[PDB]
């Protein structure tokens, strides 16, 4: 953190919060660990150190400039966003595991209580503007520099890490992806509404497509809109979507031919790659492993 | 001819207010019983009435949805005659039952059976004889060639074919056909099952017998298909018990109702013949209303028909509170039974 | 809120379906609040008789199609019936006159 962000380039007041970040999340990361225990059912709450590293991670991913324009951009001084990037990191990764929406609003609390006591120096400025009720997310595909005139014609968009303020502006933006999705692919017709849960959803599937060395697990009872999302989330991600296709004459041989292919377009010529699997495509156990 | 005129014109404004109002009546009545078909089967018959009458009836009146403050589902979705015919099958007499009746055939996923006395299986293999076949369309979840054999022998075909022994787990490479996930290539509607495309007719139909008592399903199955809690319940037979002592005891009264019921249904379509005779005629006669002696008549005759009606349907709403005052009095020989 | 926005989108999809404006606000919450009222007796259904229901969002889309196709097929029978009484009403106003 220290080499990441120098106290060069940031104020005084920001390069303050910046050393809080890394007392803080240790301070959150005792209370979480303590309260919510490894059980039978919710057995993979269990917090390790790799959780740490994650979350650090999503914090070094959202550039110094960005931080600096947050007065111009968010309207709200520097110090300030930098907490709201940090809750929202330590959020994506401690609270997103949580199974029921009781075991979450107990860890909201502890990130407030948490924030509130590492980020003194703005702690009155912190309490009015974050809660778990408003949403201030983030994502790299917020920038709608991608017009797509005949194609994408006018450069690309530069894939920055930004807050969003209103869940309704994202919409828009969202939507029009959307729109664009079912451009794209005419064969197979993606019909889907964006609801407040489904948007974050979509940003929390797109940060970890996004993030490097960084796999995911979505965990739901079934049609909970899993699949639909990764592929419009690996859409906007402008990375190669691979889906294992089920025959009878498919077998463990051929899975790893369909990886071969996988690091044959990953490792060899550079592109990023979303691997897709549900339980339908684990046709045996050998398979998954 | 200006009285005729007057009670005709009184009539057919009456008609059109009802109408209006009948359609207000029917979405809310069909938000409050679609509701049912999709999520109160897998219910027993006191938690539908719970799930329905008190929870769905509150919201809707709270909401300002326009609905029928009575809306008896039974009556709404399905005619009276219908009922008759599901008896005859073999569907029982009883509340419950009629609903889960109503279920198959309105629900557009593949129907589900809990019961774990073949009583819903034996309604289903009484109806649908012609589609039926002995031989080669019932199996059982677990067969060598399942597939090969019956499944793709039915789709081809279009013969409703009926799944035996289900016991809880189903099978993966049946989701296809649950799913209703369809290619189609002109009017084939080939569907694949374990990779294997399989041509699918429109009349094809599958259901699925649980022959348990309380199987867990999995929310992917519940999902894939409606689930129908088709299982005898003490409550349940009270219902058919009492239908069957009702049938016995006080015998002439209760026939005198289903023959005046019957002759009622039939006044009401004969009604609307004459009333319909007049519209079409009346535009086709056009001048000289005074002696077009022709039409004349049968709007003079269309009253009469209606006052006819009219008195039927007094003595049908006294009659259906004579025999329901029976029906409290033998409650308790059905109850005991 | 979820529900009721999926509801809200379906409603929009439905152009057959006729009725106020602000009735339609009304059955959009009532549509969602029926899939929640299912999950909440689902609950009580566990704890009072030991048997699981399971209600899901593909659940919510299913129901959600078979009254759209149960209204709309009533609502044309209804139509023909409404529409053949008006003609009929219109046809004996003007021989009374
Ligand atoms: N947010 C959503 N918006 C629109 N449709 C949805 C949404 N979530 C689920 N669905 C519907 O439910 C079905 C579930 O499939 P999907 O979400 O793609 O994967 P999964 O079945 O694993 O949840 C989809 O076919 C989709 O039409
Ligand atoms: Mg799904």
């Amino acid at each position: 953190i220290k080499h990441m962000f120098k106290q060069k380039y940031f104020s005084d007041s920001t390069y303050k919060v910046i050393e809080s970040l890394t007392s803080a999340t240790i301070a959150l990361w005792n209370k979480v660990k303590s309260t919510m225990l490894p059980t039978p059912a919710k057995f993979h709450y269990v917090f390790n150190m790799r959780e740490l590293s994650r979350i650090f991670k999503g914090i070094l991913t959202c550039k110094k400039d960005t931080i600096n324009d947050a007065p111009k951009s968010m309207k709200i001084k520097p110090e300030l966003f930098l907490v709201g990037l940090w809750r929202h990191e330590a959020e994506r990764v401690l609270a997103d595991k949580l199974v029921n929406n009781k075991d979450k609003d107990t860890v909201m609390g502890y990130i407030q209580e948490v924030s509130l006591e590492s980020f003194s120096q703005i702690e009155n400025e912190i309490l009015e503007k974050y809660s778990s009720e408003k949403t201030f997310l983030f994502c790299d595909f917020l920038r709608p520099d991608v017009i797509n005139e005949d194609g994408i014609i006018e450069e690309e968009a530069p894939k920055i890490y930004e807050a969003i303020d209103s869940l309704t502006e994202l919409r828009k933006r969202c939507n029009f992806l959307l729109s664009f999705y079912n451009d794209r692919n005419p064969s197979k017709k993606m019909p889907l509404v964006l609801f407040d849960d489904a948007l974050k959803h979509l940003l929390r599937i797109s940060r970890i497509i996004r993030q490097p060395r960084s796999s995911g697990l979505l965990v739901g009872v079934g049609g909970s809109g899993k699949q639909s999302l990764t592929r419009l989330a690996g859409f906007i991600g402008k990375n190669l979507i691979q889906q294992i296709i089920v025959t009878k004459t498919y077998s463990d041989k051929d899975l790893k031919e369909d990886i071969k292919k996988g690091f044959d377009d990953a490792g060899h010529l550079g592109k990023q790659v979303t691997f897709l699997m549900t339980d339908s495509e684990v046709k045996k156990e050998e398979f998954l492993e | 001819l200006i009285t005729s005129l007057s009670g005709e014109k009184d009539r057919w404004g009456k008609g059109a207010q009802d109408i209006s109002d009948q359609k207000r009546k029917l979405v809310g009545n069909v938000s409050l019983s679609t509701a049912f078909i999709s999520y109160c089967g897998p219910f027993n018959a006191e938690y539908r009435n719970k799930l329905a009458q008190q929870r769905f009836v509150v919201d809707m009146k709270k909401r300002g949805v326009p609905v029928t403050p009575g809306l008896e589902l039974t009556s709404f979705l399905i005619d009276d005659a219908t009922i008759g015919e599901w008896n005859l099958q073999g569907l029982p007499k009883d509340d419950l039952s009629i609903q889960n009746g109503i279920m198959v055939t309105n629900s557009a996923r593949y129907p589900l059976f809990i019961d774990p006395q073949g009583q819903g299986q034996n309604w289903i293999r009484n109806k649908l004889s012609a589609s039926i076949i002995p031989e080669r369309c019932i199996t059982t979840l677990s067969h060598p060639k399942f597939k090969d054999m019956f499944l793709k022998y039915c789709m081809e075909s279009g013969l409703t074919l009926i799944v035996e022994n289900i016991e809880n787990e189903v099978d993966p490479m049946m989701d296809p056909v649950l799913e209703r996930q369809i290619i189609v290539k002109g009017k084939t509607q080939f569907v694949n099952v374990a990779g294997t495309e399989m041509e699918l007719s429109k009349e094809f139909k599958l259901f699925m017998t649980c022959r348990l008592a309380n199987p867990s399903f999995s929310p992917e199955l519940s999902a894939k298909t409606t689930i129908i809690d088709f299982t005898v319940t003490q409550s349940g037979l009270e219902q058919q018990l009492l239908g069957k002592v009702i049938s016995k005891e006080q015998k002439a009264l209760e026939d005198s109702l289903n023959q005046l019921l019957a002759d009622v249904n039939q006044n009401q379509k004969d009604l609307q013949r004459l009333d319909k005779n007049l519209l079409e005629r009346l535009i086709n006669s056009q001048g000289n209303l005074l002696d077009d002696t022709e039409l004349m008549d049968v709007l003079n005759n269309t009253k009469t028909q209606a006052k006819e009606v009219a008195a039927k349907l007094i003595d049908a709403e006294i009659k259906t509170k004579e025999i329901n005052e029976k029906r409290e009095q033998y409650r308790p020989v059905a109850i005991r039974g | 809120e979820a529900l009721v926005s999926v509801a809200e989108t379906f409603i929009k999809n439905f152009d057959k379906l006729d009725t106020k404006e602000e009735t339609k606000q009304e059955l959009m919450k009532h549509m969602g609040n029926v899939h929640l009222m299912v999950n909440e007796i689902c609950d009580e259904y566990y704890q009072k008789m030991r048997r699981q229901v399971y209600v899901t969002p593909k659940s919510f889309l299913s129901y959600l199609n078979s009254y759209k196709t149960l209204y709309i097929e009533k609502y044309d029978e209804l139509d023909q019936q409404e529409e053949s009484f008006k003609i009929g009403l219109n046809k004996i106003q003007e021989a009374t006159i």
